Parts: C-alpha cells; sequence; structure tokens
C-alpha cells in the first residue's frame, strides 16, 4: 500500500500549488517560516515534501494554498526579464571575420577561451585566469563584430547589456537588473556577460546635477560590488564596450574589474582592403578588382561604410544587372571654384 | 553637538511617561498608514497624561512643502 | 495661490482646480471687494 | 505568524498578523505567559487563532 | 404587407443615401411591425446590402436573426450569409459560427447558418452577384430576376424551402457573376500591370479630378476590387479602353510619353 | 596550421577550410578559400528577404 | 563603534574586509549601498532597522557598511522625491549608529 | 434661389428628426441598450464558463508542464483545453481561468498606449506621380524601399545585401514628408510612423522602454516600415558638457542604437529618418550600417517647378490655359511647399476679386505677393 499512499498522496497534491517563499528556517525537527504572494506568514512546524536542508532563506517553492505545506520546490526564478533578454540563438557566423584588426581578436581570444577550455595550462602554472575585459569600440568599428564572432565558442551564454537603467523615478532600485544578471551567471555554467555601451552607465561619481544621475550610481556601484566584493566570482567572465573612452569611472576602471582594456583603432589601408574583401567575398565580383588601391581611396573609411559601399555597388551594379566592378561608379556610393 | 544625550538624559530623569519617535519610521508599507500611526503614537500621549514626545531629526520629514506635487 | 506653473496646468484637481473654480466665480462682484495678500510677489498668476 | 502587542488581562492578547489585520486571542496553556511579551512574535492557528508558539 | 416592403426594396436598389435610408426605414418596419413584417424585413435588408457586409447591417441582421420566432430567425439568417455573399470577412464568419454554436439544437437553423457560410465563402470569395454594376451605373436584370425569385422564395421560408424545394438557390447561383480586373490586352494577352484600388470617392462635384482611390494599394492587374471600390491603374503605363475598369479589358500599349 | 609559417597559433583563426591561417594570410583570398560564399549569400538571403504580398487575397 | 576606511579604487579595501572577516571569527554582515527598495513607498529604513535588530541580537557582531557615498549623499534640500528618500535611508543610518540604539558590542565598518 | 431652395429643405428635414425624437423617444442618458433587443442570455452563461484574469506566465518547467504565473497572487498551474502548450512561449499573457485555475486563452502582449496609438494604421492620402523636382531622390527611394519587397529575387539573385535604413535630409520643406506620406500609402507592410516628443518623458526609465516595445512589436509583425520623425529632436551629439543632467536623451538615443543593430538581427525593419539639419545627427546613429541610403533633398529646377504647379493646379476652378514653366520661371529658389502656397493665394486672390476662375493674372498676383513677403 506504499503505491497507493503515493498516488494520494499526489491526487491530494492537485497542482495549482501557490507558490511562496522560503523565507526562513528554525528548529526546535526542522520547520518553516513561508512568505506567499498574498502578503502573509506561515510557520509550517512540518515543512512537507522537501528535505527541509537543501532549503535556504530565499527561495520559491510550491504549496497547498490551504494546507500551506511546501510542496515540490521550483527552480529559482529570474526578474525584469532578465532572463528572457539572457537568450542567444548561436549567432550564425562561425569564423572571425572582421579584417585586418589581430592582435585585439588574439588577446581576446586568448584570456577568454584558453580558460575555458584549456584551464589545464592555467592551473599547472597556479594562476588565476585573466581579470574582467573591456573593449574600446571608440568608433564602434569591429566592435560588435568582435562580440559576434566570440559567439561562436562551443557553448556558454552571453549576457548583453540592455536597459540597465530601467529604473522607477521613485527611487527605482539598485539595478535589480544587475542583482539578477550576476546570479544567473553565477548559477549557470561557464558564462559571460556583454557590457554593451557601457558608457550609458559610469561617470566620475561625483558630479552632483540631478536626479537619475544618482540612480545611474547606484547601477554603477551594483555593478562594482558584483565583481569587487566578498565572492571569488571565478565562473563569469566580464566583456564591456564602450565608445565614450575617456569619460569613465575610475572605480569600475579596472586591476579588478576591466583589465586587458583592448583597443580598437582606425583600420589601415591593409586593414580597409581585408574589410571590403571580407564583405565583398559573397558579393558576385567580376574575376577584375583594385581592392587594394580602392582601400587606399578610402581615406579614412573606417567603420561599417566598407560594408555600406559593397551593398550600395550592388545595387549600383543591380541598375543594369552587372556582375563587375566599374571602380569609379564605386567612388561615388562611397562618398566650380578651384578644379 | 549633544542633542541626543539632553534627549536620552531628560528621558531619564525624568519621573513621567516618555515615547521616542525616529525621523522617518513611519513612511512604509502600503498607502497611507503614516498619518494613522502618528495619530496613534499621539493619543497613546494623551493616555499617559504626563508624557513627553520626543522625536530624533526631522529634517527627513517637514523640511518643506515642496510645492503641488502628485 | 503659488504661481500657475509646473504640472496640472488646468488637468490637476488640486489648489489648481481650486484656482480655476475661483476664477470661473469671480468671472461677476457688484460691490464685494477682496483683499489678497502675500509675502513674495515673485509668485503670481497670470489669469489671476 | 504575528507579534503580540499587549497582556491584556490573562487569557486575552492583541496580536497583530503580519498580514495586517490586529485580533485579540487567546493562549493554549502550555506557554509560560512570562515568556510573551510586547513584541514577541507568536504562531496562531488557521480556524480560532489562539496562540500555539512562540518564536524568536 | 412583406411584400410591399419587399417592392419598397425593389424600388430603391441604387442612390446610396436612399439605400441607407430605406434600411433605416425597414429597421423601423421590423420594431414597429407585426411579426410577419418581422419576418419581412432582413430580406429587404439584404436586397438593399447584397454583397455588402456592413457592420451596422450586420448586428441589426444578427439581433433579429436571434429572434424568437422561427421565420423571423430563417429569414435573418439568410439575409445575413446574402449580405456577406463572396466577401470571407473574418468578423461576419467569427460572428456566423458563434451563431452556430448558439442555435445547436435547431436542425433546420443549424443548415442555414452552414448555407450562410457558403455564401460568405462563395467561390471562395471570387463570385459576387450584384443587381448594380458600373460604378452603381448598370442593372443586372437576370441578376434582379434571381435574387427577386430566390427572395419571393424566402419571403416564407418555412413552407417554401424547409420541405421539399430548396433550388431557387441554383436559381440565385446562376444569376452568380464576379468581380475581377483581368487585363487581357489585345489578343486576350494577359498583359499585367499595376492598379491602385480604393474606395470610390463619387468624383462628381468635388476639386479638380479627385482621387478616386482611398487607401492605395497597388497590386499588380489580378485584383478584385470591393464592393465599392475602383481603380486608377498608374500614371502613364498603358491607356485603358475604359475608365470604369472591371472585368475582361483592354490596356492599348500607347502611352502619350513615358 | 596554414603552410606559410607553418604557424600552430593559438590565437590561429580557423576558417570555413578549418585551417588556423598565419595572421597575415587569414583570407580567403590570399589561401584560394574554397568555400561558397556568393551561394550561401543568396540562400541566406532568400530566407531572410521580406515581400510584400500586397494583403489583398483572402480566403 | 566604527570605522573609516578612506580608499581609492583598490588600495586593499574588500581584501582587508575578506581578511578581517575570516580572522575575527565572529558574525559579519557585509551590507552594500544597493539595499535600495520602492513599493510606491520607502522601506530602506525599515530594512536598515532589520539590520541593526539583527545584530543587537546577535551582540558579537561586525557589520560592514561599503559603498557608503551612494547612500551617504548630501542634505540636498528641495532636490526630488529620490533625495529626500535617500535622506530618509541616511537619517535611519544616523540615527540607529547613534541615539537610543546604543550599541555595545557590535562594530561597524564603512569603506 | 437655390440657396433659399436648400434652407427651406433642410428646414424640413430638422423638422423631421426633431419629430421623430419627439414621437418615438431614444435616449440614453447614463449607460444605454438603443439598439433594440439585445438579450443575451447566453452571453451571461458562456461568460460564466468564461469572464477569466490574465497574467504572465513565466517557465514549463517539466516536459505535462509547469507554467508559473504572477499577478496579485502567484500560482503554478498548466493543462486546459486549449493547446500548442504555451503556445510555444512562455512571456506571453495567459489568460486563465478561476476554479482550479487551469483552462487558458492566449492573449496577444500589453502594449502602453502611447506606442499603441502611434501604430498609425491609417493610410496618408498621397501617391506617386504627385512628387516635382526630387525624381532622383524618389527613384533611389523606390528602389531601396520596394526592390526587396516587389519581385525581389531579381535583388537576391546578385548576392548583394539588402539595404536597410535611409535618412532623408535638406532645406525645411522639399516634399520630405510628402514623400514619406506616399510611400506609406503605398507600401503594404507593418507601418509605423514615431514622433520624437513622445520619447520624451518624465526623468530616466521612458524612452527606452517604449522604444523597446516598439522594436519587439515590429520584430513580431511580419515586416516593418518604422518611420521616425523629429530624429533632430531624438537624439543628437553624445557630448556631455553640462548636459550631465540631460543624459536621459542620449541614454535613449544609445538604446536606439543598440535596437537599431547591436549584438541581435534587428529584423525585417526598413527605417526612415526626416530630418532638415543632418549634422547634429550623432555619428554613431549616422554610422551608414544603420541609414545606408541617406537621401538630400534639393530645391527643384525649372521642369520639377512646373510639375509641382500643374499637380497642385489638379484642383479644379483654374484657368482653362496657364503657362507653368513662365509661373516656374518667375518663381525661382522656391520650394514646392512655397509652389502649394502660391496656389493657395491665387486661390484666395480669386476669392478676394469674387472670381470663380483662378486666371494666370491671379498666379501672377500671388507670385508677386510671395515674393515680396
Ligand atoms: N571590421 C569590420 N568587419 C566587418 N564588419 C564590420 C567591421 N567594422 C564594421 N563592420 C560593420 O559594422 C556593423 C556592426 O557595427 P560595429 O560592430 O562596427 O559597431 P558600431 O555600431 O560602429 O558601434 P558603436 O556603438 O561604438 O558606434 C556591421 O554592419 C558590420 O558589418
Ligand atoms: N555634552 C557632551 N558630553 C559628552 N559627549 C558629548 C556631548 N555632546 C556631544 N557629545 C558627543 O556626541 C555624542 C552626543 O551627541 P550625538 O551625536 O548623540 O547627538 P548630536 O550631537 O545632537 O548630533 P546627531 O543628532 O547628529 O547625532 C556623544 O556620543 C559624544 O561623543
Ligand atoms: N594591497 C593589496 N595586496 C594584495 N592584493 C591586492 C591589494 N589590493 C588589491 N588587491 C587585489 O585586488 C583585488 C581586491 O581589490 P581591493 O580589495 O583592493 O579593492 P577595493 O579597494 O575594495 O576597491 P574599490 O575601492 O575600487 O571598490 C584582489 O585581486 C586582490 O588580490
Ligand atoms: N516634389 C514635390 N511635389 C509636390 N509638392 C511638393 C514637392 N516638394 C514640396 N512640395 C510641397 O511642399 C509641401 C511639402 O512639405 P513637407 O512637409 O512634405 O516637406 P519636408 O521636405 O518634409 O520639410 P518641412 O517639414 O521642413 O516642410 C507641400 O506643400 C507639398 O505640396
Ligand atoms: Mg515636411
Amino acid at each position: 500500500k506504499i503505491k497507493e499512499n503515493s498516488e494520494k498522496i499526489k491526487v491530494n497534491k492537485t497542482l495549482p500549488y501557490l507558490v511562496s517563499n522560503v523565507i526562513e528556517l528554525l528548529d526546535v525537527g526542522k520547520c518553516a517560516v513561508i512568505k506567499t504572494s498574498t502578503r502573509q506568514t506561515y510557520f509550517l512546524p512540518v515543512i512537507g515534501l522537501v528535505d527541509a536542508e537543501k532549503l535556504k532563506p530565499g527561495d520559491l517553492v510550491g504549496v497547498n494554498k490551504d494546507s500551506y505545506l511546501i510542496l515540490e520546490t521550483l527552480p529559482t526564478e529570474y526578474d525584469s526579464r532578465v532572463k528572457a533578454m539572457e537568450v542567444d540563438e548561436r549567432p550564425t557566423e562561425q569564423y572571425s571575420d572582421i579584417g585586418g584588426l589581430d592582435k585585439q581578436i588574439q588577446e581576446l581570444v586568448e584570456a577568454i577561451v584558453l580558460p575555458m577550455n584549456h584551464k589545464e595550462k592555467f592551473e599547472n602554472l597556479g594562476i588565476q585566469p585573466p581579470k574582467g575585459v573591456l573593449m574600446y569600440g571608440p568608433p564602434g568599428t569591429g566592435k560588435t563584430l568582435l562580440a559576434r564572432a566570440c559567439a561562436a565558442q562551443t557553448k556558454a551564454t552571453f549576457l548583453k547589456l540592455a536597459g540597465p537603467q530601467l529604473v522607477q523615478m521613485f527611487i527605482g532600485d539598485g539595478a535589480k537588473l544587475v542583482r539578477d544578471a550576476f546570479a544567473l551567471a553565477k548559477e549557470k555554467a561557464p558564462s559571460i556577460i556583454f557590457i554593451d555601451e557601457l558608457d550609458a552607465i559610469g561617470t566620475k561619481r561625483f558630479d552632483s546635477e540631478k536626479a537619475g544621475d544618482r540612480e545611474v550610481q547606484r547601477t554603477m556601484l551594483e555593478l562594482l560590488n558584483q565583481l569587487d566584493g566578498f565572492q571569488p566570482n571565478t565562473q563569469v567572465k566580464v566583456i564591456a564596450a564602450t565608445n565614450r573612452v575617456d569619460i569613465l569611472d575610475p572605480a569600475l576602471l579596472r586591476s579588478g574589474r576591466l583589465d586587458r582594456k583592448i583597443e580598437f583603432p582606425m583600420p589601415n589601408e591593409e586593414a580597409r582592403a581585408r574589410i571590403m574583401q571580407i564583405h565583398s567575398r559573397k558579393m558576385n565580383v567580376s574575376p577584375d578588382v583594385n581592392y587594394e588601391e580602392l582601400a587606399r581611396c578610402t581615406d579614412d573609411f573606417n567603420g561599417a561604410q566598407c560594408k555600406a559601399v559593397c551593398v550600395e555597388a550592388g545595387m549600383i551594379a543591380l541598375r543594369r544587372g552587372a556582375t563587375e566592378l566599374t571602380h569609379e561608379d564605386y567612388m561615388e556610393g562611397i562618398l566650380q571654384y578651384y578644379a | 553637538c549633544g542633542k541626543t544625550m539632553l534627549a536620552k538624559a531628560v528621558a531619564h530623569h525624568t519621573t513621567a511617561a516618555f515615547i521616542r519617535v525616529v525621523g522617518s519610521e513611519f513612511v512604509q508599507k502600503y498607502l497611507g498608514e503614516g498619518p494613522r500611526m502618528v495619530r496613534d503614537v499621539f493619543r497613546l500621549a494623551k493616555e499617559n497624561a504626563p508624557a513627553i514626545i520626543f522625536i530624533d531629526e526631522i529634517d527627513a520629514i517637514a523640511t518643506k512643502r515642496f510645492d503641488a506635487q502628485t | 495661490g503659488s504661481s500657475r506653473l509646473e504640472g496640472g496646468s488646468g488637468g490637476d484637481s488640486e489648489v489648481q482646480r481650486t484656482m480655476l473654480e475661483l476664477l470661473n466665480q469671480l468671472d461677476a462682484t457688484k460691490n464685494i471687494k477682496v483683499i489678497m495678500a502675500t509675502n513674495r510677489i515673485d509668485i503670481l498668476d497670470s489669469a489671476l | 505568524v504575528g507579534e503580540v502587542l499587549k497582556q491584556l488581562t490573562e487569557e486575552k492578547f492583541i496580536v497583530k498578523a503580519t498580514n495586517g489585520p490586529r485580533y485579540v486571542v487567546g493562549c493554549r496553556r502550555q506557554l509560560d505567559k512570562s515568556k510573551l511579551k510586547p513584541g514577541t512574535r507568536v504562531a496562531l492557528d488557521m480556524t480560532t487563532l489562539t496562540i500555539m508558539r512562540y518564536l524568536p | 404587407q412583406g411584400v410591399a416592403v419587399l417592392g419598397i426594396a425593389l424600388i430603391a436598389m441604387g442612390e446610396e443615401i436612399g439605400a441607407e435610408m430605406a434600411l433605416r426605414t425597414f429597421g423601423h418596419l421590423l420594431r414597429y411591425g407585426e411579426p410577419t413584417l418581422r419576418r419581412a424585413v432582413p430580406l429587404a435588408l439584404a436586397l438593399i446590402s447584397v454583397s455588402n457586409p456592413r457592420l451596422n447591417i450586420l448586428d441589426t441582421l444578427s439581433k433579429f436573426s436571434h429572434d424568437a420566432d422561427p421565420e423571423v430567425s430563417y429569414n435573418s439568417i439568410f439575409a445575413m450569409g446574402m449580405v456577406g455573399s463572396g466577401t470571407n470577412n473574418a468578423r461576419l464568419a467569427a460572428m456566423l459560427r458563434q451563431l452556430a454554436q448558439y442555435h445547436a439544437k435547431d436542425p433546420n437553423n443549424l443548415f442555414m447558418v452552414r448555407l450562410a457560410q457558403g455564401l460568405t465563402h462563395l467561390g471562395k470569395g471570387t463570385l459576387t452577384l450584384c443587381p448594380y454594376h458600373s460604378d452603381r451605373q448598370l442593372m443586372s436584370q437576370v441578376a434582379v430576376a434571381g435574387l427577386l425569385t430566390v427572395l419571393v422564395s424566402f419571403l416564407d421560408v418555412r413552407n417554401i424551402i424547409l420541405g421539399k424545394s430548396h433550388y431557387v438557390l441554383y436559381g440565385l447561383v446562376a444569376a452568380m457573376q464576379p468581380r475581377m480586373l483581368v487585363t487581357f490586352d489585345e489578343e486576350l494577352r494577359p498583359l499585367p500591370v499595376s492598379v491602385r484600388v480604393g474606395q470610390a470617392v463619387d468624383v462628381v462635384g468635388q476639386a479638380g479630378k479627385p482621387k478616386t482611390i482611398t487607401g492605395f494599394q497597388t497590386h499588380t492587374t489580378p485584383v478584385l476590387l470591393a464592393h465599392g471600390e475602383r481603380a486608377e491603374l498608374a500614371t502613364e503605363e498603358f491607356l485603358p479602353v475604359t475608365p470604369i475598369l472591371e472585368g475582361f479589358v483592354i490596356l492599348r500599349k500607347n502611352p502619350n510619353y513615358d | 596550421c596554414f603552410m606559410c609559417r607553418k604557424k600552430v597559433g593559438l590565437t590561429g583563426f580557423d576558417c570555413r577550410c578549418g585551417n588556423l591561417f598565419c595572421g597575415l594570410h587569414r583570407y580567403s583570398d590570399k589561401h584560394n578559400c574554397p568555400y561558397d560564399y556568393k551561394a550561401e549569400a543568396a540562400a541566406k538571403i532568400r530566407k531572410e528577404n521580406p515581400v510584400v504580398v500586397a494583403e489583398k487575397i483572402q480566403r | 563603534k566604527g570605522c573609516l576606511l578612506y580608499g581609492p579604487p583598490g588600495t586593499g579595501k574588500t581584501l582587508l574586509a575578506r581578511a578581517v572577516a575570516s580572522q575575527l571569527d565572529c558574525n559579519f554582515l557585509k551590507v552594500v549601498s544597493s539595499s535600495i527598495v520602492d513599493k510606491y513607498i520607502g522601506e530602506s529604513a525599515r530594512l536598515i532597522r532589520e539590520m541593526f535588530n539583527y545584530a543587537r541580537d546577535h551582540q558579537p557582531c561586525i557589520i560592514f557598511m561599503d559603498e557608503i557615498d551612494a547612500i551617504g549623499g548630501r542634505r540636498f534640500s528641495e532636490g526630488t522625491s529620490a533625495d529626500r528618500e535617500i535622506q530618509r535611508t541616511l537619517m535611519e543610518l544616523l540615527n540607529q549608529m547613534d541615539g537610543f540604539d546604543t550599541l555595545h558590542r557590535v562594530k561597524m565598518i564603512m569603506a | 434661389t437655390y440657396s433659399r431652395q436648400i434652407k427651406q429643405v433642410e428646414d424640413d428635414i430638422q423638422q423631421l428628426l426633431k419629430k421623430i425624437n419627439e414621437l418615438t423617444g431614444i435616449k440614453e442618458s447614463d449607460t444605454g441598450l438603443a439598439p433594440p433587443a439585445l438579450w443575451d442570455l447566453a452571453a451571461d452563461k458562456q461568460t460564466l464558463q468564461s469572464e477569466q484574469p490574465l497574467q504572465v506566465a513565466r517557465c514549463t518547467k517539466i516536459i505535462k508542464y509547469i507554467i508559473n504565473v504572477k499577478q496579485f497572487a502567484k500560482f503554478v498551474v498548466d493543462l486546459s483545453d486549449q493547446v500548442a502548450p504555451t503556445d510555444i512561449e512562455e512571456g506571453m499573457r495567459v489568460g486563465v481561468d478561476r476554479n482550479k485555475y487551469q483552462i487558458h486563452i492566449p492573449l496577444p502582449p500589453k502594449i502602453d498606449p502611447t506606442v499603441t496609438m502611434m501604430q498609425v494604421e491609417e493610410k496618408p492620402d498621397v501617391t506617386y506621380s504627385d512628387v516635382g523636382g526630387c525624381k532622383e531622390q524618389i527613384e533611389k527611394l523606390r528602389e531601396v524601399v520596394e526592390t526587396p519587397l516587389l519581385h525581389p529575387e531579381r535583388f537576391v539573385n546578385l548576392g548583394i545585401e539588402p539595404p536597410k535604413g535611409v535618412l532623408l535630409f535638406g532645406p525645411p520643406g522639399t516634399g520630405k514628408t510628402l514623400c514619406a506620406r506616399a510611400v506609406a500609402n503605398r507600401t503594404d507592410a507593418c507601418f509605423i510612423r514615431v514622433i520624437g516628443s513622445e520619447l520624451v518623458q518624465k526623468y530616466v526609465g521612458e524612452g527606452a522602454r517604449m522604444v523597446r516595445e516598439l522594436f519587439e512589436m515590429a520584430r513580431t509583425k511580419k515586416a516593418c516600415l518604422i518611420f521616425f520623425d523629429e530624429i533632430d529632436a531624438i537624439g543628437g551629439a553624445r557630448f556631455d558638457d553640462g548636459a550631465g543632467g540631460d543624459n536621459e536623451v542620449q541614454r535613449t538615443m544609445l538604446e536606439l542604437i543598440n535596437q537599431l543593430d547591436g549584438f541581435d538581427p534587428r529584423g525585417n525593419i526598413k527605417v526612415l529618418m526626416a530630418t532638415n539639419r543632418p549634422d547634429t545627427l550623432d555619428p554613431a546613429l549616422m554610422r551608414p550600417g544603420r541609414l545606408d541610403r541617406k537621401i538630400e533633398f534639393s530645391l527643384p529646377d525649372l521642369e520639377g517647378r512646373t510639375h509641382i504647379f500643374k499637380i497642385h493646379a489638379r484642383s479644379m476652378s483654374v484657368e482653362r490655359d496657364i503657362r507653368f514653366e513662365l509661373l516656374a520661371r518667375l518663381c525661382p529658389n522656391s520650394t514646392g511647399a512655397e509652389i502649394r502656397s502660391v496656389c493657395t493665394e491665387a486661390g484666395m486672390f480669386a476669392i478676394r476679386a469674387r472670381r470663380k476662375i483662378a486666371t494666370e493674372k491671379d498666379f501672377l498676383e500671388a507670385v508677386n505677393k510671395v515674393i515680396k513677403s
């Protein structure tokens, strides 16, 4: 009749196990101090269908709305849609197709992947892996490129920056988004956190303009805490991205927080040639190209402008349905008195 | 300067009922309990005829009207 | 009687609404007389 | 869970339940009324709401 | 009285304001009328708005199709099917299926509602019977003949149809006709062309050359227009042989100048 | 590990030919990368392309 | 009853805190200025008084505020509802540090 | 004569209407049911079988599934006559009934009123062939906005990326808004105008939200054409200096850019950026990876002026014969808007002459007046 006991336990555990917090544990056997959505506080001398030890103050557990007995616990929850934003459909690009930039990719790939895969070398050397990384995209050229290309490893998760400033005017909160984000990263396997447009946060922290400022400073300080506090934070990899290089928080700055601040320079002639080649790889280019001389014509054509120009050249040829490069209608796609 | 002793020292030296209040511990919870609890403490003070109602610094409340708002 | 500005501007049911009602009632007085008084002229209402 | 507020007579106490309402209830005998005091927490029962067990 | 109201409808079928207000009068009749006049009104409503499922008329027809009187309900349900004839409007179909659900225990009503969905889906909304024609200018004699036969038959739905004879719907089928804009050019060549289609605007009187197109929806040649929308073709691509574009048309390939 | 330089660098960029090219010779123009870049472009663009159906056909 | 740790960004403050926490071996409460909450009202002071009550019950204890800059702010007047709430939270801290909440066996750290 | 006949017959109509009202009597007062009948007993019964609440489902834990629901009362429920388990989605609007709380009907996502009415589903009343003086610009816009949509297999065969992002700029008033309206009317895709002012709110948090919901709405829709106007208002130079308090607009602009092109595909959304001062525009936004085919509207030439003139002359009551090329010649350096205002002035001059014909003389007088002012 043990089975019959199990089935009747199941049936009396109908289904709508109203979920409740596990706010506190005690003993006298152990007990529970659960709290419910409907603000209430139930002491349970008998906790219920749980080991009464895996519980820990702060947890979500199903409960019988009437019996108030802790039923099957549920995995922790993450709010502010941190979980929803923390998704990624394995960005399709597989190669590191960027262009001339080589040292930047070198250091970033090393400091990120090598700890992940070949941590054997690090442990043998007795070295904790490289510290949190920053990646200056002053113009943005190649910034998201490197991020997305890095989104081609074996398997991991990437926490994008998306509205950490989602704070209520009425004081708001110290980036509960940040709290939940770091919690999720901590709980999941080796994870990475791409702080996009980090400039949106971060500052000298002393300017006293007005409200909203101070909210941004609490969020910043929450970031600082999340990686500099009484926490090893071993299983995390922060990669920051910013363009307002100069104006940023001196503490957020580096040295346990954002080290190895890779820099994105203006592509040289070779780099411009390489990027235009990369974007033209799939282009139906005729067997006649002056790629290098087009790179020379670039004349400070750093950013995605190369991609935009290849697209505009495609449309230009498509005026007439061709597959060849005029090489000068290409400059006019690029874009009196004396002369 | 030493306001808080003068407070505590009279709270001891006195031979009368005394009630201490915090500057702003009466603003919390669902809407509308602040007025209720302030009138409650004043009712208790009335009940204790020789009552002395000391409140810690006030600045966090009553500093300004802050004009009409919503 | 604070200067009519900031929020509400007639969309608020507060002292601004009371000011609007007062102005509507005023205009008309025949022989009654009204003496407003204040410490500072800085704050004033154009409508009033 | 709710904290007692006053030792009303002997078998009567005013307890403000955390959910918000304030009640007056009597306590099971085996509770050493001396123990509980203004501010002490207690676990009232569902139906009758008699003080069953004081808590720290 | 039923035939009298049907004749009021059979006199008012053209002028848009007159038809709208004939519907208003028929609503007056149904509300302050005998049960006979009540059964009669929905048929006249269908006559006025054939294949023209406007929201107000649909509301009224559903209103007086959920009526207690079975004959009133029959007339109203079939009238609503007719006003939805060959339109496939989502709102109309949803209302229709809800009414079918409600009349779950009524066999004849369920039959009629099934025919109502069939009407809403005529040729999957490709064939639309219409007395009027040619921008509300031409009178369809055969169409009016068939429609009047059907509606006279439905004047007494209980005996005429719920019984031996139910093929006046086939008479209506014969009366059917499409609404379509194949631009089959010279030698029936299916020359395609971009056409801007929009609800008519009653060009008379307005300023300049009124934009008969409301909500320009350039949709090539194989379009179906609608109960009351017309086309303007394009800037100067071709020269249509008719300015009332409808059905089989020819487009002279002689633009004055590109 | 591309033939020029016989490079084995961990940074080695691993291309659609699965080959950690020389840092300076990672490009298809340089190493005759035998991949159908253009065909993949056509397929992907066809998949992702939005087409306006004019929203007139209906059941 | 309290100590302060003037420090630029990384002088050794948090690691110092770790070392003292592992050394003393009594109760430790490492708390951060990211304790601000809002439910159409303020409860930061309530959380603060919960902290202080916990400590007083666990008399032997080291509370450690860190990043006191944020909540510490300043007594700005007529700033905004946010400024008033933050200064109220600060004021709870002041009242429960000094005042009738006088302690005997707890120790406070700031950085 | 005719006027008096009107007045009489409209008097008859007003009398008839008041007579109907007084005779029969239909009114509402407070709430009403003017439409006869409306009996809804079955509606009540099914309402009882329904009248459900809704919340936001969170997670389906197990593979009988465990849906998690949050509102003023948390819950963990599942199962329903509804199928397509959670419609292969979690963060929807569940729409679950009471009474054991296991029966559901999916619902669309809640969106703030701002974006709800910014959807602007109306179709502006403009069409091509009503545009003169910017034939090249309209050609570019037509290409970019239509070729990817109209018979676009030819646009994919070449293995060329589909351009996405166009910024219209030029002097104040050149037919940019007119061309935007024309494209909106002609297009058949989820069109969404945007007003910059509606993105500026009380302190941080508002603009970024509304932008994100707008973007996810566009993504949910099959294919979107978004039509930002007032870009000069929304988004500017990133420099702070004294904007340390005004950084809210810059923040919102930053989120806008990230959604335009960040660490995620942006989708089949084509952006139109209306402006007339294309210099203060922020470099990050102006990056051609987000505004591919910037278009410049210039003052019309003589032929464009003439074409706009005849377009505006489309209206009736105009002269039988006018000589539009000379009209354009007399008005050089004139915007198409100024051509429109010249036609308006000619009409007003005809009225102020009590003339029902707009003569070339009227056009000349209007041109003289506008030139002098
Ligand atoms: N070196 C590069 N290789 C490939 N694509 C590039 C490169 N530089 C720019 N791009 C193009 O730029 C777009 C991605 O933006 P990118 O990563 O350069 O950041 P950004 O938008 O300029 O950043 P920021 O926010 O700092 O302005 C894509 O179109 C990508 O093709
Ligand atoms: N007369 C005094 N004798 C001794 N200590 C004093 C005296 N006045 C002030 N103090 C010092 O300050 C404290 C008493 O003042 P306390 O700081 O409690 O209140 P306060 O000076 O009014 O300022 P606050 O209200 O901001 O705390 C004591 O702890 C002592 O260190
Ligand atoms: N004096 C030090 N001796 C040894 N390691 C140190 C020292 N200071 C910092 N570190 C290293 O830096 C990290 C801890 O930083 P630290 O405790 O100095 O931060 P902090 O001063 O609290 O920073 P912040 O002021 O920016 O909030 C650990 O990696 C620790 O090894
Ligand atoms: N190419 C054109 N064809 C016809 N009318 C035109 C043309 N260009 C301008 N107009 C006239 O000018 C006015 C168009 O103003 P619109 O709002 O479209 O301009 P804009 O370029 O967006 O700039 P602005 O907002 O500064 O006026 C209307 O009067 C329109 O008739
Ligand atoms: Mg304009």
